[PDB]
């Protein structure tokens, strides 16, 4: 779910940014042409669509985080299960609890950190 | 004779519009019914389609205010960013003028925002450039997480949004959701959610998906994917690596060989361009672009007769143009073919859909009247490219070298002074313009001009002299 959402808001902020590129060149134009009423109305586009895009800035910099978290989580529950044991038994849960989420297989997962 | 079947042989036989006329019809008949209505949104779809990997018009914003090249000042000769502009025409201070335009190329690129405002809206691009690069079926009202469980209507209906409404977001979300669908699975998939990144912006994550597709399965599409992205990126080594790799997989593709011919050209080392359009016409003998490609180059260096064999190539495949036909009238008067000289350029100014085109060939019929004497009817031939095309600044410069011939100074000053205006680029009218201030005095304009000159052409011999008796003459 955060990698969705991380994707939709990716997605969303760099069709902001166009629209600020394409902006930015338009309000050129104006000045250049010494057309100051669209030039004020170009900043006025990019001022609003600057504190659109701080905004989906908030919001995607909190589910990045949140992700960060679940993922070291992850990778901490996959070390704390091999960690239970010595030897060789500690080597292939690792590798099985990494083959056991690139297949999202999670309760054939849970079995492996459950006994291995 | 049934409507289904008769919509559906008209999709087959490449119609469409009467594909869509029946299914509109079988639509309203029955509101349950989605074979015509995947068959509708094919053919409407397909009335407009247009493949992404020739579509690469940046414009303007993406030429200064987007930087994704790692090295900023890279050696010369691993970045993207023959004969002399003495023979060929140019159309930058180098970047001499090209066969074949596609809507690909860029053709050297502007310094700042105002330069490329102040320039002229197609001298950076096959097209004028631009800052940014009832209804069937209203975008906002389908839920994509239900289309996206049926793939078969899942494809055609991203193909639509995609190549007909142009929504990229929703587009991303369709194919989003049929990506994990397919259990990251299909390379088709991957390769849409890349082009959708690829025109969002994101070239890595593009590049991305086109290599974890290229690892499902080889294909030419792909392949020409990825060189795009590296391309994009500001590297033609590693697009050039690639494209031996997609030869080594198909081992005589003709899109991947011209690649690798217009990689070498944009970096313009034309000795292995030519080398590889060889190769596509080994492979094909009717490629246009090689074939146009090979032509210009055997005219500019002084083989107007070889270019004249590859231009009647194209003549002899059903390709009829006011380019062509141009082309064989300046090849057929260059390699010294009298008779079917004048007609070729007859059929241009019948073929010419523009005003520009009309004004291209009543210049180069100038050319061929100043190179058969009687400098009257170059005269009208170049004023006449004028009347038609006002900017078009080698009609000045001509016209003012005549003028000159004639005697009339003033009229041949100012016309040299609008070419060079038009076009500084070019060095005729600023080296025709320092020549004669210089033969009337005035050394002030006259380096004024010689430098400019100097700074279009550097390699020039004439403007060095000049500009060294001028700088003599200041001491």
């Amino acid at each position: 779910e955060y990698h969705s959402v991380h994707q939709k808001l990716s997605a969303d902020m760099a069709d902001n940014s166009n629209l600020i590129r394409s902006l930015l060149v338009q309000a050129e134009d104006a000045r250049l042409m010494r057309d100051m009423k669209t030039m004020k109305n170009r900043y006025k586009e990019l001022y609003d669509l600057n504190k659109d895009l701080l905004n989906g800035y908030k919001i995607r910099c909190n589910n990045h985080t949140e992700l960060l978290g679940s993922l070291k989580a992850v990778n901490q529950a996959i070390q704390r299960a091999g960690h239970l044991r010595v030897g060789k038994p500690k080597n292939q849960v690792i590798t099985a609890c990494r083959d056991a989420i690139r297949s999202n297989n999670i309760n054939m997962l849970f079995r492996i950190m459950r006994v291995g | 004779m049934e409507p289904l079947l008769l919509a559906w042989s008209y999709f087959r036989r490449r119609r469409f519009q009467l594909c869509a006329d029946l299914c509109t019809q079988m639509l309203e008949k029955s509101p349950c019914d989605q074979a015509a209505w995947i068959l509708k949104a094919r053919a409407l779809t397909e009335m407009v389609y247009v493949d992404e990997i020739d579509v690469d018009e940046e414009g303007i914003a993406e030429m200064i205010l987007d930087e994704n090249a790692i090295a900023q000042v890279p050696r010369p000769g691993t970045s993207l960013k023959g004969p002399s502009p003495a023979v060929r025409p140019v159309t930058q201070a180098g970047r001499p003028i090209t066969g074949f335009l596609r809507p690909s190329t860029q053709s050297g690129r502007p310094g700042t925002i105002e330069q490329a405002i102040k320039t002229p809206r197609t001298a950076y691009t096959a097209r004028p450039i631009a800052s940014s690069s009832g209804p069937f079926i209203n975008l906002s009202r389908l839920n994509l997480a239900k289309y996206a469980q049926k793939p078969k209507l899942a494809k055609a209906l991203f193909e639509y949004i995609f190549h007909h409404e142009n929504d990229v977001k929703t587009a991303l979300d369709l194919a989003a959701l049929s990506t994990e669908h397919s259990q990251y699975k299909d390379w088709w998939w991957k390769v849409q959610i890349g082009k959708c990144y690829y025109r969002l912006g994101l070239y890595r994550e593009a590049e991305k998906q086109f290599k974890s597709a290229l690892k499902q399965q080889e294909m030419v599409d792909t392949f020409l994917y990825l060189a795009k992205v590296y391309i994009s990126l500001d590297q033609p080594l590693t697009a050039l690596n690639l494209f031996k790799q997609g030869l080594d997989k198909f081992p005589g593709e003709v899109t991947l060989l011209c690649g690798i011919a217009r990689i070498y050209e944009e970096m313009n080392n034309i000795s292995s361009a030519t080398e590889y359009y060889k190769e596509v016409l080994k492979q094909d003998n009717t490629h246009v672009e090689a074939i146009a490609c090979i032509g210009s180059n055997h005219f500019y260096t002084d083989q107007p007769e070889v270019a004249l064999r590859f231009y009647r190539r194209l003549l002899q495949m059903g390709v009829y143009n006011c380019q062509l036909f141009n082309n064989l009238g300046l090849c057929c008067f260059y390699a010294q073919q009298y008779d079917m000289t004048l007609t070729s350029f007859e059929r241009a100014l019948s073929l010419a859909e523009n005003e520009e085109e009309v004004a291209d060939v009543w210049y180069n019929l100038g050319h061929v009247a100043v190179g058969t004497g009687d400098t009257n009817l170059a005269h009208q031939c170049f004023r006449l490219a004028l009347v038609s095309n006002n900017q078009h600044a080698e009609a000045y410069n001509n016209l003012a070298v005549l003028e000159m011939r004639r005697g009339h100074v003033e009229q041949a000053k100012a016309l040299l002074q609008t070419a060079s205006s038009l076009a500084p680029h070019m060095y005729e009218p600023h080296f025709n313009f320092a020549t004669i201030s210089d033969k009337i005095g005035d050394l002030q304009r006259s380096y004024a001009a010689a430098k400019k000159s100097e700074a279009a052409f550097p390699d020039h011999v004439d403007t060095q002299h000049l500009i060294k008796q001028l700088e003599q003459h200041f001491a």
